[PDB]
């Protein structure tokens, strides 16, 4: 579902802040959830990981 | 052997050797080493030495139509990785007429009671290019054997000389360590094969 | 034994070597010439970093076929009287396979953190590309090296597997706990090698 | 000259396979196909005043791929009476 | 700008990526061919069949000249250092893998052959052990392929 | 799920190769001005084939 | 005087690898191979076990 | 700027070039010379027949050759040390792939000229994969051939 | 103005190409000794014509003496680092070949001349070998000879 | 001037020109004893004509021995560098010539002595071999005068 | 006033007292498990009486965590040059006395097991000299403790 969301969502525009889903898998299972580095995908991101 | 240039104040705080001393404006070249070592009345105003910034400042008069100076800065302080006081030659500048040339100096740098030495000290790749700039400049310096010491500086000798010459340089090392990793493969997969035998009997 | 005979003699001579050149800096007042900071430091971040992934990927790839060539020798033989061990133990060296499975994942997420510095002074590189280098050659060979020793583990108990399968079958159902058991090193690896990596960022 | 019909078949096979393909990249490459512009044999004058030159060098590759093709042909139709006469 | 020796680091790269994997694709060759020697002299019509882990080591060796020719082919004068270290880690790479899956290929051949002489069934058998082991040498190159044109 | 990545490496394995294969073998073929080169196609292209 | 600096050349880096890592190579060279003419079989293996 | 020892790296990769492809050829030799010396003690009309792996390890050795010539015929007084580390590059593919190569051969074709004194339909066997050694000194004369006319 | 430790490589390219040609010929004419001593307490016979690989060697000795006196007469004060290099690449390969060409004449003359002892047709076939090994050595001169007088 | 460690080059090819011929007679008395002493056991008579190579070790020892002394009395305290590494080159090529030739000389004298206890016509055989082998030593100084007279 | 890599020696020190006397310890357990194995087989009723080594080369470990503890708790940011090498020369004499101590448990444990097996006056005789190979690790921490807390 991440995959496909960040295909339809992340665009040339937003190039420059589009998030790493493998860095966000990685932040998932260790609870790593930053305030530096690539946001999170969309809202919520946090709570429903 | 001609004498180094010895800043004193009190006492030789800077002194300065170079086997040859050349300088190129446009590049015409000139050699300095004969009015610069043993003259009596070099023109060594301009020179300051603090307790931990040192500025040898040699000047000559009529050299390419004009007064010119080059001012040797370096600069020597405490390095808490150690309890050792480490000087480095922060920077060399030629003043022409109303005007400045800066040269970066990239290697020189030791302890503070250890003079430095290094062959070819010169603003040319093809002798070391310690004196390196990124924006072109019209001047060009050769110090051949320079051996400087304005730190620690005790009566007339320069006290031991660590030099830039060393076993490993960068490049050596990063070489070093990829060839050291390939013989390591190239080792394990040769007596792989080496390992291989050969039957000794057939079925019958 | 001529050839551990030359590698016996190569690290005597390379350490009596390195023990006398010690004694010599250090005594000889010297020490200041033995710069291992300048040494870290003007060495390319770039070599430590791509160092790091060959070996993350070399090292999985030779524990996995160590492992392979170990159990399939052993799958293979006993089959000759059981053929029932070739459809069986394949899993072993499913497993051995797996350890360069994450051999290349583990690449690919050390390699994703690389990007050049356009700098070459030490200030100007910076604390963040230098660790950035070290962090990936660590990581590299934190994965490569539990990769490779989990990947012969688990060859020589699958090897072990396959051979007792041979007499009898209902043991490898209760051997494969083993299988599991070695495997799990080549995870902890791959867990710690992302740990690592997690904060690193060259640029 | 009597062959094995393996070896027939085999040419046979190889002519088909190339005059066929070869016939594809020729038509291509004189439809100038961008995909192609890496196998075509131009300098750096090609690019001096317009595509025409570049356009001519990818005639004379078609050209090329053509006379393969008719080769081929020839070598199949040897490969066909080879086979007939097995 | 750039060190005279970066281009040092590519070039070994793809030297590596060439000699290792020749090495392992000759000890794959080597060892599977002393199996088929040792099965041939009571089993002759198994030698084609049994030709197959040779093949695989050539493959190996295959994939190790893919590699050695990109790193070749991007070899520049100019080449920074970041550009010839990821080509060495490439070379590495490809080099180290097809080693180990050119000793996996021919100890794992060099038991099939002579299985497969006694028991006609282990040649699948062999076959399946012997494609991962040249997948292995595979992912090496894929990390190549992925790192020399990172 | 790391497994199934074989999928992606075997199909760029495959993809490298063929286009390896091309560039070394009929780009040979291909890449030669003069029309003496439609005869050596005939020979490049079999061992293409 | 002045007790001025040995004039080491500035290269000495390189050469001093050249020339070590030259004569260790050569060194090993020649060891490996008067290591294989000295432990190489005897060849009298025909005679040994005559002579003994 | 092109400095004075530039040049001894692509001095080193033509003597590689030469040497590692002459001992992987004289492996190749020596180990194929004790095959055919024990089989024609009892298979007379073989010997000339089995001399084959001998000429392949004859030609590794030409690829040693051709790469150590080629490389001798560039070295140039300012060698950029670029170029010189190319020509390194090449010598060692072609010396240790032409190694490697003389090793696969030397084991497989004693290997099959002992074993073909047995079974006579081995020839062929060993003939392929005595093919498939050669073309692993074939590609590291391929990329040396690629970086040293680079 | 040359350096004055250049000429450092060209006389350990002399003494390299004298002392691996040695040792290599000194390990074919041991090897070649121990096969015919075996041989001739059944064949005496077979002496005089079996003392072949022995010439061989020696004149792989020759190859390596050639080379080092085409160095040692090129030597000169002030020798260029390019031109010592040379002499140094040229050395290490007329003697290493030497040393591989050496030690495959070596075990195929022990080989052969053991076999001839049984199967004298075996002969022309041991002459080929040694042929085909005795070349590497010559292909090493001519490369040793190309990089001297380059 | 000259450095003052020049020295240090020529006084050790005169010490290794000494120590390698040494240790290669020594080596080649050494296997002749063993050899001469197996034959006696039974062929006393051939004890005296059995010597022979003892005496080509001692005449290695003794080209060793020539060119040690050479260097020493052509060694100067302002030895120029390059005369310095001429020397060590010389010392060098003589004292592992002298090794190889020295193997040679043991294996083959051993091994024929062995043989000619019991065959009387490989005598003659084993003379040609010998020679053969100290023509490398030979060789070796050679290459050593001219390195020094130079 | 005090160097920023003071404290790697003495980080060692800790290091090495606890994973040298961690190795010992491993190898007396080991053997001494070992001997247990064999032995108990036949007489099952002496495993618990003849546990001892076992024990005694944990408290061998015991000594090298209690070492590494007080090191590790001696650190300081500032730790001068003097106490870091005093804490490394601590480490190390731990550690190794206690590999040395853990060495000699191992083989008396594992032939003191054997022989108990065979010979029950040996029980008594086997303790006294594991009591002396433990004494040999108390002295290493004796001079430990003196050296890291001077
Ligand atoms: C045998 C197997 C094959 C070999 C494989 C192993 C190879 C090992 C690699 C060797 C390289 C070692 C680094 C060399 C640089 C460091 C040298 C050093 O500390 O001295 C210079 C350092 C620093 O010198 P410096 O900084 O004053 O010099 C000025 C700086 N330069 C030269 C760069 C311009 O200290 C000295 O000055 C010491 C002078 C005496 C030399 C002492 C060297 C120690 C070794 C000598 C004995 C040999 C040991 C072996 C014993 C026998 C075998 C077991
Ligand atoms: C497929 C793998 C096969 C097995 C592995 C074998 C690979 C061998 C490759 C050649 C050796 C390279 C060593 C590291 C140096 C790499 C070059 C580099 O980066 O240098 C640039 C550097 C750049 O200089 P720099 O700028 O770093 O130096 C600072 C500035 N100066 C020099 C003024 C002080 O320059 C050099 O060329 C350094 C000299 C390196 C010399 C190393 C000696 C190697 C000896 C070869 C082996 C022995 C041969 C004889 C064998 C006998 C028979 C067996
Ligand atoms: C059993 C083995 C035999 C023992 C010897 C082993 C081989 C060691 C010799 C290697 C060759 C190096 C010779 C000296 C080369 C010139 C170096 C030089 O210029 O020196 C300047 C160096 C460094 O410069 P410096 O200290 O002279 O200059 C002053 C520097 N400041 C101001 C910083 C203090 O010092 C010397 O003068 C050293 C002179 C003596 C060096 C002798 C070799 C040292 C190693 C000896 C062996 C060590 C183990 C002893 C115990 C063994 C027991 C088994
Ligand atoms: C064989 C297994 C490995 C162990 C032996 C080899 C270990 C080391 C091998 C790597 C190369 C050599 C490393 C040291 C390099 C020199 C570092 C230097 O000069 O800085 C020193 C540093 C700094 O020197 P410094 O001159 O800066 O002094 C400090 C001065 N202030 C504070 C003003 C800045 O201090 C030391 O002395 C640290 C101790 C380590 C150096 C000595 C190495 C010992 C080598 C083993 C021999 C031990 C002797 C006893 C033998 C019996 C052993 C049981
Ligand atoms: C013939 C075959 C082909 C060629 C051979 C290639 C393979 C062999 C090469 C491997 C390396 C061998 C030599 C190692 C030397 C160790 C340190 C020497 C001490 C020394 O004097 O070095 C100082 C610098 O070192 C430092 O700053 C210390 C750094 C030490 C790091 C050592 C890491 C690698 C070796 C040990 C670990 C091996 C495992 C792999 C990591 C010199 O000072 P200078 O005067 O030049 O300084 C200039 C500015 N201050
Ligand atoms: C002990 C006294 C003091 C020694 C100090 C000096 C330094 C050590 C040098 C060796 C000293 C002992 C003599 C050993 C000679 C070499 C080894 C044995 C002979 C040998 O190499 O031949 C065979 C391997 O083939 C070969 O000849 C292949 C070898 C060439 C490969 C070169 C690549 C390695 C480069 C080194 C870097 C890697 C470092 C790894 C740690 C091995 O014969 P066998 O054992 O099968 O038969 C049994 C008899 N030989
Ligand atoms: C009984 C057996 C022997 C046991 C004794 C221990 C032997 C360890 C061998 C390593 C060498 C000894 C350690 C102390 C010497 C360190 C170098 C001091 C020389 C020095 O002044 O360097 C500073 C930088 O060093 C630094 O800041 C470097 C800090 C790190 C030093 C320690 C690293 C050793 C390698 C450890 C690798 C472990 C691998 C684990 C798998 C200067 O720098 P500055 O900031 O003043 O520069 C000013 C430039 N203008
Ligand atoms: C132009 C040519 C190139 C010039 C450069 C080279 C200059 C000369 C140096 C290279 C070596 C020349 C001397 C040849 C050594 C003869 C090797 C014989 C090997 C051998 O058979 O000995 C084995 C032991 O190996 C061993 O013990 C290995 C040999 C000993 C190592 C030699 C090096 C000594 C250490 C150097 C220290 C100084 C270094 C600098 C500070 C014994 O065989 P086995 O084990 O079966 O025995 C069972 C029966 N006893
Ligand atoms: C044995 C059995 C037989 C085997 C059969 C195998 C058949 C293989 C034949 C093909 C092989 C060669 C592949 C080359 C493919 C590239 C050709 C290509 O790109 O085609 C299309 C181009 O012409 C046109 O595209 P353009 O001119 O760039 O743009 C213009 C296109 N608009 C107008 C649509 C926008
Ligand atoms: O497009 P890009 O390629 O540029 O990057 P992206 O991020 O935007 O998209 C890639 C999307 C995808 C995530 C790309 C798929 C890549 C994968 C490397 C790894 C898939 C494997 C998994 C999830 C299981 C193996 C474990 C792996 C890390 C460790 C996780 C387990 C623990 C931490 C316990
Ligand atoms: C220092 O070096 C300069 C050159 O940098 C030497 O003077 C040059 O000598 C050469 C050779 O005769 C001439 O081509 C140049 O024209 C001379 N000078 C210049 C400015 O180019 C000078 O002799 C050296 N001085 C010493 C060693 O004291
Ligand atoms: C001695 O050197 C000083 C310092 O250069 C000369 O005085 C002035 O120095 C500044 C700073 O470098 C220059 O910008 C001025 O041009 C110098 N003035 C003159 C008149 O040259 C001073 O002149 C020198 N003294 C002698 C006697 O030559
Ligand atoms: C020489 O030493 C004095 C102190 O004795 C230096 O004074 C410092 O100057 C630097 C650079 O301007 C300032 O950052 C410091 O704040 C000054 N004060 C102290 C107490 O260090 C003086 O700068 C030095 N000389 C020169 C020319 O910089
Ligand atoms: C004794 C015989 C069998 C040796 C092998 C044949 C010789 C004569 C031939 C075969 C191919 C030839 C090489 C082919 C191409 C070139 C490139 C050219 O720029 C220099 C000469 C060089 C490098 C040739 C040297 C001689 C060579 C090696
Ligand atoms: C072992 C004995 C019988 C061999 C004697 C052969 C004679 C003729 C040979 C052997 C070595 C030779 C010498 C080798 C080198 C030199 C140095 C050169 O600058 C002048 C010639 C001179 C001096 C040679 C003269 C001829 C010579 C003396």
């Amino acid at each position: 579902i991440l995959i496909f969301y960040k295909w339809t969502a992340y665009d040339a525009h937003s190039s420059r802040n589009a998030p790493s889903l493998l860095i966000h898998f990685i932040n998932m299972f260790l609870f790593s959830y930053p305030e530096s580095g690539n946001a999170m995908l969309y809202s919520g991101q946090k709570g429903i990981q | 052997i001609h004498p180094p240039v010895s800043y004193n104040d009190t006492a030789p705080r800077i002194l300065f050797w170079a086997q040859n001393f050349s300088v190129a404006y446009k590049d015409e070249w000139k050699d300095l080493t004969s009015l610069t070592f043993g003259v009596e009345n070099l023109n060594l105003t301009g020179s300051f030495w603090n307790d931990s910034f040192a500025m040898l400042s040699l000047t000559y008069e009529p050299l390419f139509g004009a007064t010119v100076t080059f001012k040797f800065i370096l600069a020597s302080r405490f390095y808490p990785v150690s309890a050792r006081y480490w000087f480095t030659m922060e920077r060399l500048e030629i003043h022409s007429n109303g005007s400045v040339a800066h040269f970066n100096v990239s290697q020189v740098t030791g302890p503070s009671i250890y003079s430095f030495h290094c062959e070819y000290v010169s603003s040319l790749s093809k002798k070391g290019s310690l004196l390196v700039t990124n924006v072109p400049s019209l001047w060009q310096m050769t110090l051949h054997n320079f051996q400087i010491q304005a730190f620690n500086v005790t009566g007339e000798q320069f006290s031991y000389a660590s030099d830039c010459a060393g076993f490993f340089s960068p490049g050596i090392w990063m070489g070093l360590l990829t060839t050291l990793f390939m013989l390591f493969i190239f080792t394990y997969g040769l007596h792989m094969i080496l390992s291989l035998k050969t039957m000794d009997r057939f079925d019958d | 034994t001529g050839l551990e005979l030359l590698y016996l003699g190569i690290f005597v001579a390379f350490w009596a070597c390195m023990i006398v050149v010690g004694i010599c800096y250090t005594i000889f007042d010297l020490g200041f010439r033995f710069d291992v900071a300048w040494f870290l430091t003007e060495t390319s971040p770039f070599m430590w970093s791509n160092l790091g992934i060959g070996l993350a990927i070399s090292l999985s790839v030779v524990g996995a076929a160590w492992g392979i060539y170990i159990t399939g020798s052993s799958i293979i033989g006993g089959g000759v009287k059981a053929p029932r061990i070739k459809t069986k133990n394949l899993v072993s060296i499913i497993f051995c396979e797996a350890v360069a499975i994450y051999g290349i994942i583990m690449a690919i997420v050390i390699s994703n953190m690389a990007e050049p510095f356009s700098a070459t002074d030490p200030k100007a590189i910076g604390h963040r590309n230098y660790h950035a280098g070290y962090s990936m050659f660590g990581a590299g060979l934190t994965v490569g090296l539990s990769n490779l020793f989990c990947g012969v583990c688990v060859g020589i108990v699958g090897s072990g597997a396959a051979l007792a399968d041979a007499q009898n079958p209902s043991l490898f159902v209760k051997i494969l706990i083993v299988e599991i058991f070695g495997s799990a090193i080549g995870l902890f690896g791959v867990i710690v090698a992302i740990l690592q990596t997690s904060r690193v960022k060259m640029g | 000259l009597c062959c094995g019909p393996k070896l027939a078949a085999c040419g046979i096979v190889l002519s088909a396979w190339g005059v066929i393909m070869l016939i594809m990249l020729g038509i291509f490459f004189n439809v100038h196909s961008a995909v192609l512009i890496e196998d075509v044999p131009f300098t750096e004058k090609d690019f001096e005043n317009g595509p025409q030159n570049i356009y001519n060098l990818y005639e004379q590759v078609s050209y090329n791929c053509f006379i393969a093709a008719g080769l081929y042909l020839l070598l199949g139709g040897f490969s066909f009476c080879q086979v007939r006469l097995n | 700008n750039n060190p005279e020796y970066s281009s040092f680091f590519g070039v070994m790269g793809a030297s590596s990526a060439m000699v290792f994997s020749a090495m392992g694709a000759a000890y794959g060759t080597a060892k599977s061919g002393t199996g088929i020697a040792a099965m041939s002299v009571m089993r002759p019509e198994l030698i084609m069949k049994s030709i197959i882990p040779v093949v695989m080591a050539g493959i190996i060796a295959i994939y190790g000249l893919v590699v050695a020719v990109l790193i070749a082919n991007s070899l520049t004068d100019g080449i920074t250092l970041y550009r010839s270290f990821l080509q060495l880690g490439a070379g590495l790479s490809v080099g180290l893998s097809g080693l180990a899956a050119g000793f996996a290929i021919g100890i794992v051949g060099d038991a099939g052959v002579r299985g497969t002489a006694q028991q006609p069934r282990l040649f699948v058998g062999m076959i399946l052990i012997l494609i991962f082991a040249e997948v292995l040498g595979l992912y090496g190159l894929i990390v190549a392929l992925i790192l020399s044109t990172k | 799920t790391a497994s199934y990545l074989r999928l992606w490496a075997l199909s760029l394995a495959h993809a490298q190769l063929s286009e390896v294969l091309w560039t070394m073998v009929i780009h040979i073929g291909l890449h030669v001005r003069s029309l003496a080169g439609g005869l050596g196609l005939f020979f490049i292209f079999a061992a293409f084939a | 005087p002045y007790n001025l600096a040995y004039k080491y050349n500035l290269e000495y880096s390189v050469v001093f690898n050249l020339v070590l890592w030259i004569m260790t190579g050569l060194a090993l060279a020649v060891i490996i191979t008067s290591y294989n003419i000295w432990n190489m079989d005897p060849g009298y293996d025909s005679i040994i076990y005559r002579m003994t």
